[PDB]
DNA sequence: CAAGGGTTCAATGCACTTGT
DNA sequence: GACAAGTGCATTGAACCCTT
């Protein structure tokens, strides 16, 4: 019934702390897990939506962690 | 999400053996009885073959795990009631879908016409509807092998040590059980699995009861059936 | 004026021409591997998707029908020229 | 059963290479 | 060159599995 609290896509429930689409439940992951960092190429202030939320993965994590998403929660690989 | 002891597979192992090693009579006894070159025919025949189906599922019977440890009274109890209904997972195995018909050991197809003729138009109906819902069933080797087992120390009444033949009986249950556990990943359809399964056996009580009233509706028929066989079903 | 070309199709950034139209990258991917592979696509919807960045993922069907329908040639994806009978 | 951890892998799309 | 067609492959996310 939810939806994703960064992108405003269909959350598939909670994730990590925080209502999210498998979208983004499946990037933070991918974030966390690799510890990867991203740069933004413009202001760090990219919009994030379920249309455009591929644009910007610096914005798309930073608003995963704005949203409270919580890279505690992200476990070892199984 | 366990594997099996030693003991388990070589009872498998061994029951896949004497399995393929009891499908068909040998090859002389199957050439005697079809030497040959009229409702007494498809009779002769299938009444013939019958023999050698329930010689061979009486040897099979003996060459199992704790089979020896019975009576002497109860072994003829078990094999007696057993029988007629492993005969009927015997028949299904021997069923052709594309003819649904059934194939003797001599290679021959008998069709619902065949058992017209012989006077056993009685018993084909339903042998043969169990017969495609055992195929769709499709099951393997094993599966087939150890159900065998099982039915044969199935709680039969006339049973001495009863409480005996049960566990002797929950461990090729039990082997089943663990068998399909691996076979699939242990997930829910794994009981659907192990209870179709043991659903043959109802299924097999009820076509037991159609071939005794089968040998009687036929000594009725005055027709020698044979000795053998009115002797081991208890035909009166 | 033209602040940025835009996809026919789906309306993200165009790259250029692409087998006769104004597309982005996406849009030239998805058509050339649907026109390779001759993909029937079946919505799961109202068979009447407007396209955009979300939906574009969503139905391939409207998406393949929404690139026919802006121009794109299908009979220009791997032709039988000579650097085909390359390959 | 549901939730929220997990994983999978075909489709996708960005960056590239090839041909004119 | 600059563009458009073709390619390589890392990333995406819908659909599963697993444990509480
Ligand atoms: C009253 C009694 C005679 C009736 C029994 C009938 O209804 C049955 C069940 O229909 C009988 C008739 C003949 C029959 O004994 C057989 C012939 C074979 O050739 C073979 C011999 C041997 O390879 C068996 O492992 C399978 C099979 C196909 C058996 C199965 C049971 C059959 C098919």
């Amino acid at each position: 019934k939810h939806l994703c609290s960064i992108c405003g896509d269909r959350a598939s429930g909670k994730h990590y702390g925080v209502y999210s689409c498998e979208g983004c439940k499946g990037f933070f992951k991918r974030t966390v897990r690799k510890d990867l960092t991203y740069a933004c190429r413009e202001e760090r202030n990219c919009i994030i939506d379920k249309r455009q939320r591929n644009r910007c993965q610096y914005c798309r994590y930073q608003k995963c962690l704005a949203c409270g998403m919580k890279r505690e929660a992200v476990q070892e690989e199984r | 999400v366990p594997p099996l002891t030693a003991n388990q597979k070589s009872l498998i192992a061994r029951l896949v053996w004497y399995q393929e090693g009891y499908e068909q009579p040998s090859e002389e006894d199957l050439k005697r009885v079809t030497q040959t070159w009229d409702s007494d025919m498809p009779f002769r025949q299938i009444t013939e073959m019958t023999i050698l189906t329930v010689q061979l599922i009486v040897e099979f019977a003996k060459g199992l795990p704790g089979f020896a440890k019975i009576s002497q009274s109860d072994q003829i109890t078990l094999l007696k009631a057993c029988s007629s209904e492993v005969m009927m997972l015997r028949v299904a195995r021997r069923y052709d879908a594309a003819t649904d018909s059934v194939l003797f050991a001599n290679n021959q197809a008998y069709t619902r016409d065949n058992y017209r003729k012989a006077g056993m138009a009685y018993v084909i109906e339903d042998l043969l509807h169990f017969c495609r819902c055992m195929y769709s069933m499709m099951m393997d080797n094993v599966h087939y092998a150890l159900l065998t087992a099982i039915v044969i120390f199935s709680d039969r009444p006339g049973l001495e040590q009863p409480l005996l033949v049960e566990e002797i009986q929950r461990y090729y249950l039990n082997t089943l059980r663990v068998y399909i556990l691996n076979q699939n990943s242990a997930s829910p359809r794994c009981a659907v699995i192990f209870g179709k399964i043991l659903g043959i056996l109802t299924e097999i009580r009820t076509l037991g009861m159609q071939n005794s009233n089968m040998c009687i509706s036929l000594k009725l028929k005055n027709r020698k059936l044979p000795p053998f066989l009115e002797e081991i079903w208890d035909v009166a | 004026r033209q602040q940025e070309e835009l996809c026919l199709v789906c309306g993200d950034r165009a790259s250029g021409y692409h087998y006769n139209a104004l597309t982005c990258e996406g849009c030239k991917g998805f058509f050339r591997r649907s026109v390779t592979k001759n993909a029937v696509y079946i919505c799961k919807f109202g068979h009447a998707c407007e396209m955009d960045m979300y939906m574009r993922r969503k139905c391939q069907e409207c998406r393949l029908k929404k690139c026919l329908a802006v121009g794109m040639r299908p009979e220009c994806v791997v032709p039988e020229n000579q650097c085909a009978m390359k390959r």
